[PDB]
DNA sequence: GATTCGTATC
DNA sequence: GCTACGGCTATACGG
DNA sequence: GATACGAATCTTTTTTTCCGTATAGCCGTAGC
């Protein structure tokens, strides 16, 4: 049970980028989260048990220093912490470089419920201030740990939509696109369409219609897919969207709908994914 | 394919049967526009689903239906803000504009119509909420009310709803429309046979076409192509046999409690429900002309009695048992 | 387009001299408004009654053309909570006149359905903003209604139509109609109204769509009967002739018969020798008791549904027995 | 497990205590594309479920039984949590409304329009349990979505039954066996697993105990022959309920003792039976019955008991606290036998 | 409102 | 001069 | 010392509106 890992945010910026995106995630999501130190890679699940599940990879490389050890299989320690503590401590330590530094934030497991010894330098301007956190966290189980598994998602109807990165010329109008149907305030559902590219976003209620198209060039990883969702999560896939280049959507007909983030860091590639669960049936 | 409750339901007003005056009323709105808020009432099976749609069928057609007609039934909350809110908005909106198809094929009236099936388990709220919404905007929204208990209704929704009670298919009401069903489907039954099945569906088409699709399946699965007998149509229908019956009025004959009670044991043990068995002791007391007239107004008023017991979903043994007991010190 | 309306809401009456019946609240109200003093009105009656149009005649005719904005109408079908008596009404009846002069009128239709905080907050309003708001409050039961909103509102009653204003209004809408009524349709009609004219209305409605041809027809009384499913009143002579002297096989035969002759339903039966058996004079004052027990009983079953022929059976029997204390 | 369930008729083949009743299934199950909603009403115990269960795997083939149970969520209009468990099993359903109180409409309601969306059977144990208002949803939700559901409940005494769902299903009644089947099905079973069986008047004796019940008739068989050391005799006891031997010391003490003391201790049995969650209606009828089996009450006593039975069991179906009618009932028999 | 036990006062 | 983010505020939800 | 007086005991798990908190949206100012 001597879990103790270190971070420096200046030495590798988009996997330190990828945990913060994560934190905010689980953080928006709903309160607490599920930390799974697995002996190669850290595993960030917020689970609810209609509402969805984000399980989020982390390599082992992505931190300068991850000794994890524990009589569990693999090493395995999940813990269960408040997202706000550890938000709050993610913000400082982001302003601690905006306002100038490179110093690392060395965290340790310090004792079942046991708190992790977040602390880390801050240096304004040559002074040394201490910034020393202790945030409680529960320690899960091992067969709670084995009630948590990644819900499998079938390929009989799922069909894949490759998103545009971000980056290039169409990332913005489709960040946009996505974004459309946000800017209503009485939307609690929204139901895709997909012919086999297009994405469709329709809002069919009792006397309003809605019919936001994406005319762009898109394309399909490698026939009709329709899936209705709540807004929340489709706020929660446009954040998504915004901070990863390699997106991918997945549209199960009225089954579910997969929102893939994948940050390629070749080395093990960091993945996020959102498992949505249709609101109602078709 | 599909059970024949399902598959012989009427399309048009014309196969709708024995409900004369409520369609000819409705075929006469067809040429009009002047329809009033309509409240169908009657005995289950009778036909005002049927009715309803066969009329929702012939005004606006399969593609103005979608967008001219709000369905809300049983199976959906019909609270006071429902009605408050989803009926309201629904009869303020402005009537669709019919295509040229519609507007030659089809009346097509100026007005939409809102039906409200079972409305006889609405909240009184939610009726007085229903009164000034139709009241208001009765030249822009019909409303038809669906239901089998008139009293469930309050005054004034049935003051501002025209009344077209459904007459009970007897055997003389629906004969016709079961002699069709039969020969539509190729049954083949002695004399007497759907009178019978009418006789014990009273007061139910639905229930009758159960009957004959059950009996004509008993046929086909015996295979011998021999016609069907009452004597079967009594069994599946779960009418007591008459041997049995006369067991039951020969010892109740003797005022034994205990051999009474033994023999309804017994009766009980072979899962005869007691509403049938009470309708049919009633049918014999009743025609049977060994009693005098104050025997047969103290058996009218126990058989009243046990049936509203009964009717309230109590314990069928007591109940079977305290009237034969009651009976044998008539 | 009044041409394509139910003629319930198609002879709805514009002025107040429309409104048949209820002579007397409708002299009264002409006489306050002549006077050009209106207190806060309360109309109580059954439905049907004429109070909504009466109510909306007088509206009308007081601001003939402000009638928009100087006239708040809520009902059912709008929220009257708290929150909305607090608020809406307040506003409405705190501003001044816009060019009208006289007051304002808030009309709150079916108030037995507002709750008891509306109404005590409704209280204070109606009897502080009395200077330039007047109140007038509908409904069909009192006793949903608090008692101090009933002292500080005039409380008219409305009356169940009477047999004149029937015959007025429905010679008017068979002059519009330009339809013909025998006098005996015409007595059945009014007898089946029971003081609605809603029910009047769609019967006659339901008749003129009865008629294969509606003009050169004329609507008898068969015709009424036939298109409200209601048993004659010789139907029912005959039931309870049948009933009080025959046997039992031969009554309970006659019932079935009259029964399945036109698919009368038990209830109107019921309904009809209840009427009937009222005319009658009994001596003893126990068969009146047992009557309407049983009948009552057997009514209230019928309501919650069962067995149709042993009902009918019941009906039969009660009305023996009851009748066998007269010895 | 328990032999109840040991020798549980898989087949429609296999059920050999009916006969007409197998045939007429088999008449069902010949074309199943016309196969209208079905209601079984009979004693309980009959084997109403276990015809379903045949008659399912008539028309679908093997392979109903393989149950897998689920947890399932619900909110009624209110934010509650409704952890209603769900027994499907390939094309077919199970719900029951004993775990679900007056919330049992809005469960079945979202159930079958989600299992709504060839035709999937759905069976509705208890049917008499319903509130009337989830049988208002049902009987729209079975006369409009027929095409691809279909809705077999089993009922005993199925009176509190509304009369559109009745109108709407094919009535099919599950008489009870006689002794004599039940005692054919035992001998079954002890051929099947050996138990001495010394006399072949116990199977009758434990038949006729049983009043036309084989899951009773079972438990009783197994309890006998695990106490009596894996045999049997003929002098063995015949073992009850023990609310059964509770009801019976109770109809002993009414007959002995009529005060207002006794009273309150019969008060406190009947609170004893609430509390071990027997419902009020079986407890008033199984009172009377017991009632009626005393030796030492005459016709009119007998009378009395059946006629206050009858009027206090209609006001425990129309009331809410079922001590007060219990209570009456009791006091009222005190009343009549002094 | 009832019972049961303990005090303060007449 | 423009954008990001923090603070203030209006609205829906919950119990 | 008799009696009036006082204490302790005899007990519990749909609909409307309202009170305070959560949250998203928009404006103003620091920084690039
Ligand atoms: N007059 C009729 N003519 C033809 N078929 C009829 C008639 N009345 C009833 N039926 C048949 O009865 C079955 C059910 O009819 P519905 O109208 O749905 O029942 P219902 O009148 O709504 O009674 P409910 O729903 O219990 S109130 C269908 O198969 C119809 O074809
Ligand atoms: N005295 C009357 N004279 C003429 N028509 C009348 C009269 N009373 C009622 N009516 C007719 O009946 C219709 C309904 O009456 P309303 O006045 O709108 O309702 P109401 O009398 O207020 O009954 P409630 O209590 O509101 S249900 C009116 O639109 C008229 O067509
Ligand atoms: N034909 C039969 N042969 C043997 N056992 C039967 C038969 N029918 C029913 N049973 C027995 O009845 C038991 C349960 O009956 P069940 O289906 O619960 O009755 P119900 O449907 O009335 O509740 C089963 O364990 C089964 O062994
Ligand atoms: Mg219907
Ligand atoms: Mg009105």
């Amino acid at each position: 049970m001597k879990l103790k890992l270190i971070v420096n945010g200046c030495e590798a910026p988009d996997d330190y980028k990828l945990l913060r995106t994560t934190i905010n995630t689980v953080a928006s999501l709903r309160k607490t989260a599920i930390l799974r130190f697995n002996s190669e890679r850290l595993t960030i699940i917020s689970t609810p048990k209609d509402t969805g599940q984000l399980w989020c990879t982390i390599p082992h490389d992505v931190f300068r220093l991850y000794t994890v050890i524990s009589a569990r299989e693999l090493n395995t320690i999940t813990m269960e912490c408040n997202c706000d503590s550890l938000l709050s401590v993610f913000k400082r330590y982001d302003r601690v470089m905006n306002q100038g530094s490179s110093s690392n934030m060395t965290i340790k497991l310090q004792s079942p419920i046991c708190a992790l010894g977040i602390t880390f330098e801050e240096i304004v301007h040559n002074k040394v201030i201490m910034h020393s956190f202790k945030v409680p966290v529960k320690l899960l189980f091992r067969a709670q740990d084995t009630r948590i598994q990644e819900p499998m998602i079938n390929y009989i109807q799922l069909m894949m939509y490759k998103l545009p990165p971000i980056s290039g010329e169409f990332g913005s109008a489709f960040h946009g696109f996505i974004r459309r149907v946000e800017r209503y305030s009485n939307v609690n559902h929204i139901h895709l369409m997909g012919v086999k590219v297009e994405l469709k976003i329709i809002v069919n209620e009792l006397d309003w219609h809605l019919e936001i198209c994406w005319n762009g060039p898109l394309d399909s990883v490698i026939s009709t897919h329709e899936v209705i969702i709540r807004c929340k999560d489709w706020k929660v896939c446009s954040k998504l969207y915004a901070a990863f280049e390699e997106v991918v959507l997945a549209i199960s007909h009225d089954e579910s709908c997969v929102f893939h983030c994948s940050l390629d860091r070749g080395r093990e590639r960091g993945q996020i994914i959102y498992y949505i669960a249709r609101s109602k049936g078709l | 394919q599909q059970p024949w409750v399902e598959k012989y339901r009427p399309k048009n007003l014309d196969e709708v049967t024995a409900q004369d005056h409520a369609v000819t009323v409705l075929k006469k709105t067809l040429k009009s526009a002047n329809l009033p808020h309509m409240l169908f009432y009657g005995p289950p099976g009778t036909g005002k689903t049927s009715t309803i749609l066969a009329l929702t069928k012939e005004l606006y057609g399969p593609d103005l239906m979608k967008s001219r007609i709000l369905e809300l039934n049983a199976s959906d909350e019909r609270g006071i803000s429902i009605v408050r809110e989803k009926v309201k908005n629904f009869a303020r909106l402005t009537v669709s504009k019919p295509s040229k198809h519609d507007l030659e094929n089809y009346p097509c009236p100026p007005y939409k119509i809102i039906i409200l099936d079972e409305a006889d388990s609405m909240t009184a709220d939610a009726q007085s909420a229903l009164r000034r919404t139709m009241e208001t905007y009765s030249g822009v929204t019909r409303f038809c009310l669906i239901c089998n208990y008139v009293t469930r209704i309050i005054d004034p929704l049935a003051s501002r709803c025209s009344k077209f009670r459904f007459k009970a298919l007897d055997a003389s009401n629906a004969i016709d429309r079961l002699r069709f069903i039969s020969e539509q489907e190729n049954v083949k039954c002695d004399d007497g046979v759907l009178e019978r099945i009418l006789d014990i569906s009273a007061g139910d088409l639905r229930r009758g076409i159960t009957l004959l699709q059950s009996a004509s399946k008993g046929a086909q699965y015996l295979g011998d192509g021999k016609n069907i007998t009452s004597t079967q149509v009594e069994e599946l229908a779960g009418v007591v046999p008459h041997d049995i019956l006369i067991e039951i009025v020969e010892k109740v004959k003797s005022g034994d409690f205990d051999e009474i009670k033994k023999y309804v044991n017994t009766f009980m043990k072979s899962g005869w429900s007691a509403a049938s068995v009470v309708n049919q002791l009633h049918e014999y007391y009743i025609t049977n002309d060994n009693f005098d007239t104050n025997f047969k107004n103290q058996i009218s008023w126990l058989l009243f009695t046990t049936d509203s017991r009964l009717n309230n979903g109590t314990n069928e043994h007591i109940q079977l048992l305290n009237l034969l007991v009651k009976i044998s010190q008539l | 387009s009044k041409e394509n309306l139910p003629w319930v809401e198609k002879y709805r009456p514009e002025t107040l001299d429309e409104v048949y019946g209820q002579n007397e609240v409708i002299t009264t109200v002409r006489k306050f408004v002549d006077e050009g003093k209106l207190p806060h009105l309360l109309f109580y009656g059954p439905p049907g009654t004429g109070k909504t149009s009466t109510i909306v005649a007088l509206a009308r005719e007081i601001y003939g053309k402000n009638y928009s904005n100087m006239v708040l109408e809520l009902n059912a079908s709008d929220d009257r909570g708290i929150d909305v008596v607090r608020n809406q009404i307040k506003d409405f009846a705190s501003t001044r006149q816009i060019f009208s002069k006289g007051f304002k009128l808030i009309i709150l239709d079916e108030a037995d359905a507002m709750t008891n905080a509306a109404q005590n907050a409704l209280r204070r309003v109606i009897e502080r903003y009395t200077k330039n708001t007047r109140f007038c409050v509908l409904a069909n039961y009192a006793h949903k209604l608090t008692p101090a909103l009933l002292s500080r509102c005039t409380r008219f009653r409305f009356q169940p139509l009477p047999q004149e204003a029937i015959e007025r209004r429905i010679a008017n809408v068979l002059v519009h109609e330009k339809l013909k009524l025998s006098p005996n349709a015409e007595k059945a009609l009014i007898e089946l109204s029971n003081g609605d004219m809603r029910r009047v209305l769609n019967v006659l409605q339901s008749c003129k769509a009865t008629l294969d041809n509606p003009d050169e027809d004329e609507i008898s009384d068969d015709v009424i009967y036939e298109c409200c499913g209601a048993p004659r009143p010789s139907d029912l002579k005959a039931v309870l002739k049948s009933i009080l002297e025959d046997d039992w096989g031969t009554a309970h035969y006659t019932l079935n018969k009259v029964r399945s002759a036109k698919g009368l339903a038990l209830i109107d039966l019921i309904e009809g020798i209840v009427k009937i058996l009222e005319d009658y004079e009994l001596q003893n004052e126990e068969t009146r008791v047992h009557l309407l027990t049983k009948l009552a009983d057997i009514e209230y079953s019928i309501s919650k549904g069962g067995n149709d022929q042993i009902q009918g059976s019941a009906v039969i029997g009660a009305i023996k027995a009851s009748f066998e204390n007269e010895t | 497990s328990l032999w109840v369930d040991k020798y549980r008729p898989k087949s429609l083949n296999a059920l050999s205590h009916n006969e007409e009743l197998t045939n007429f299934l088999k008449s069902l199950s010949d074309q199943p594309r016309d196969l209208p909603h079905l209601l079984l009403y009979g004693p309980n115990g009959t084997g109403k479920k276990t015809r379903c269960m045949a008659l399912l795997e008539s028309i679908f083939g093997p392979g109903v039984y393989r149950l897998k149970i689920d947890v399932r969520q619900f909110v009624t209009a209110s934010n509650r949590k409704l952890e209603l468990n769900v027994v499907s099993s390939p094309y077919h359903l199970e719900i029951t409304p004993s775990d679900m109180g007056n919330n049992d409409r809005i469960v079945i309601q979202e159930l079958l329009k989600e299992v709504a969306q060839r035709y999937k059977c759905v069976i509705i144990n208890e049917a008499n349990s319903l509130t009337k208002d989830a049988q208002a949803a049902l009987r729209r939700t079975m006369e409009k979505y027929s095409k691809n559901i279909r809705l077999i409940m089993v009922c005993d005494s199925m009176s509190p039954i509304i009369a559109p769902i009745k109108s709407r299903c094919l009535l099919i009644r599950c008489p009870a066996p006689s002794d004599s089947e039940i005692s054919t099905i035992l001998s079954d079973v002890v051929t099947n697993e050996r138990i001495q069986l010394e006399t072949k008047d116990i199977l009758k004796r434990i038949a006729q105990a049983s009043n036309g019940n084989l899951r009773v008739s079972l438990l009783m068989l197994e309890s006998m022959a695990l106490n009596n050391e894996l045999a049997l005799k003929s002098s063995s006891p015949i073992i009850k309920p023990d609310w059964i031997i509770v009801i019976h010391k109770l109809t002993r003490k009414i007959v002995k003792e009529r005060s207002v003391n006794s009273l309150i201790e019969c008060r406190a049995v009947l609170y004893d039976l609430l509390a071990h969650c027997i419902p009020a209606n079986i407890i008033l009828k199984e009172l009377t019955f017991s009632l009626l089996d005393v030796e030492t009450l005459n016709t009119t006593n007998k009378s009395s008991i059946i006629e206050y039975s009858s009027v206090f069991d209609e006001r425990l179906s129309l009331g809410n606290k079922a001590i007060f009618h219990l209570e009456g009932f009791i006091a009222k028999v005190m009343c009549c036998l002094d």
